[PDB]
């Protein structure tokens, strides 16, 4: 019964050429990366846009035709059938003026909206699993158009998804978009650029859930940009642990799994960096790409960001409490954010996050939770974000001490 | 996919003078199969500094503007078989490791240079060509000479990009 997009992470690929790196940068090349994508346990890919768009020219934009530099309609149908065999879903980005400065054009809004409307049934017939539209701050009467497009997509099948993206970070603006659209999945800047205290992140997360009836939602730092656009390297591991264990669908962009940072090499486009598969990525700068920046190098190191991403994604896509669970937060100290995930009679998870730069005792208070919950004296450590602890062994909960920037994931069974 | 050219198609600058090639070069053009394209953001310009050492190696420093600060990376180019060819030093000896060849194709030392790069990883080869300038801008004619050579090695013109000049960091 549970909808497919509830079952794990979504993975955005906006620039097909930069993702592939080598060769031609087409739909065929993407198909040859599906074994890698399956290794990440991601449940859906968000692709493109890939349609014909003469920059700023409404008449020479056609959402029904693939731009021949990306490949053919036969290459697209082959990509969909191979993704299906690997249990990976496919979402098509239809943002119409993707090659221009304004994504929605500057004129003829009724003509532009009709292009999106008329492309929905065409692509659902081809076998896509849903759609993404971005930059909806620039779309006039967005809440009405989104309701219409949702009703067409769900009318085809309740197992089809519409994702909307906005640059907004404002709670009131987001609430007014969703008021008549309560089931839409929305990505936004709600969590980016508010300074990062443990207490402030706890306030953002709790107030959002309290305002929206604990309904299903996404968790992300942006509608499109990399985590390293917003966060220093020392908080990346902590944020991945939080995103994979909050109640909702986590959404990443290509390279987030290796900590891809556009600033870390000479010559990377700041908003669309080349994916670093191995040390041969940029042959014109010998010595610049080190092994620890790359997919090949990170796959050989149990302590890497990619190894952590893979483990967390595994847990998110198999543990019923992380799939379906309720959520309750503690009010821990300055520096800390801590919470529990729990469902019916399945294994429970405790998450403890130290956002600060000093070592801390957690002194978690049981009475912060509702009367009917309770904690055991000890819980088995599943993992830490930092090396050197004994996994699989119990830790005593009244006594936890966390190092600077450390996150812990603990587990405990259903006891009646 | 575009296969690497044989090294027998790649010219070597005659009579190469290592002491004239030293100093700062701006990366004015980049041609290869990396994902960069003429129809989209080509990136910000960076500099490559060649410091000649007593054993005829170069210490090579890359200088660029990162998020809100200047950024640096350093490596050693070890002389190869002929004057004007180099390899990358301080490389691992595990059997899957990447190796490099650098060949200076054409330079007048005080204005422009074209350099060819080849990587080898297991059985797989990668390549690029760079257009260097002593200044951040070069003439239409010199850029066309670089376009013509890159195309002769099998690259489409849309695989050739010209990074945007900036003033942060790259002018010491």
């Amino acid at each position: 019964a549970q909808k497919w997009w509830h079952t794990g992470a979504l993975y955005r690929i906006g620039d097909l050429q930069a993702f592939q790196g080598h060769g031609a940068g087409n739909l065929a090349g993407l198909k040859g990366r599906l074994d890698y994508l399956s290794s990440l346990k991601v449940k859906g890919l968000v692709l493109g846009p890939i349609h014909k768009n003469q920059k700023d020219d409404v008449a020479q934009t056609d959402l029904l035709q693939i731009d021949p530099n990306f490949g053919s309609k036969e290459d697209f149908d082959s990509l969909l059938q191979s993704a299906k065999k690997k249990s990976i879903r496919v979402i098509l980005d239809l943002t119409p003026n993707y090659r221009g400065e304004n994504s929605w054009f500057s004129t003829q809004v009724d003509t532009v909206a009709t292009k999106v409307k008329d492309a929905l049934e065409f692509w659902l017939q081809a076998g896509v699993d849903g759609f993404q539209v971005r930059d909806i701050e620039n779309l006039k009467d967005a809440s009405s158009f989104l309701a219409e497009w949702q009703n067409i997509t769900k009318g085809f099948s309740e197992d089809r998804l519409l994702i909307a993206g906005t640059n907004s970070s404002d709670l009131q603006q987001i609430l007014s978009l969703l008021e008549s659209n309560k089931d839409l999945l929305l990505t936004s800047s709600y969590l980016s650029d508010s300074g990062s205290t443990g207490e402030h992140t706890k306030s953002l997360v709790t107030q959002y859930l309290n305002a929206t009836g604990n309904r299903w939602c996404s968790w992300s730092l942006s509608q499109a940009r990399l985590l390293t656009s917003f966060l220093p390297a020392q908080l990346l591991r902590l944020y991945q642990l939080m995103l994979f264990t909050l109640p909702g669908t986590p959404v990443f962009s290509y390279g987030d799994e290796i900590g891809l940072d556009a600033a870390a090499l000479p010559g990377q486009p700041m908003e669309a960096p080349v994916m670093l598969w191995d040390e041969s990525s940029f042959p014109d700068i010998p010595g610049a790409v080190s092994a620890n920046m790359t997919v090949k190098g990170q796959s050989e190191d149990p302590g890497s960001l990619l190894s952590l991403f893979r483990r967390l994604s595994d847990q998110r896509s198999k543990e019923r409490s992380l799939l379906h669970g309720d959520f309750h937060a503690f009010s821990a100290g300055p520096g800390l954010f801590s919470y529990i995930r729990h469902w019916d009679q399945n294994e429970r998870f405790l998450v403890v996050l130290n956002f600060g730069d000093v070592g801390l005792s957690a002194g978690l208070q049981a009475s912060d939770l509702p009367a009917s919950a309770s904690l055991p004296a000890k819980a088995d450590l599943l993992l830490s974000t930092q090396p050197g602890r004994e996994e699989g062994s119990p830790l005593e909960l009244e006594r936890l001490k966390l190092e600077p920037h450390e996150g812990l994931l603990l587990r405990f069974p259903y006891a009646a | 996919l575009i296969p690497a050219p044989p090294l027998s198609k790649v010219p070597l600058q005659q009579n190469f003078q290592d002491n004239q090639f030293h100093g700062k070069w701006y990366v004015v053009g980049r041609a290869g199969n990396t994902g960069l394209r003429e129809d989209k953001d080509p990136g910000k310009m960076f500099a490559t500094i060649y410091e000649l050492k007593e054993d005829k190696s170069y210490n090579v420093t890359y200088v660029w503007f990162g998020q809100k600060k200047c950024m640096y990376s350093i490596g050693t180019f070890v002389p190869g078989s002929q004057p004007g060819e180099f390899t990358l030093g301080n490389i691992k000896s595990a059997p899957g490791r990447t190796s490099w060849l650098v060949r200076v194709v054409s330079t007048n030392y005080n204005q422009h240079a074209m350099v060819f790069f080849k990587s080898v990883t297991q059985n797989r080869e990668g390549f690029a060509i760079t257009l260097y300038g002593r200044t951040k801008e070069l003439t239409s004619e010199l850029k066309e000479n670089f376009i013509r050579f890159s195309k002769s090695l099998g690259l489409p013109e849309n695989h050739i990009v010209f990074p945007v000049p900036i003033d942060q960091c790259i002018d010491g």
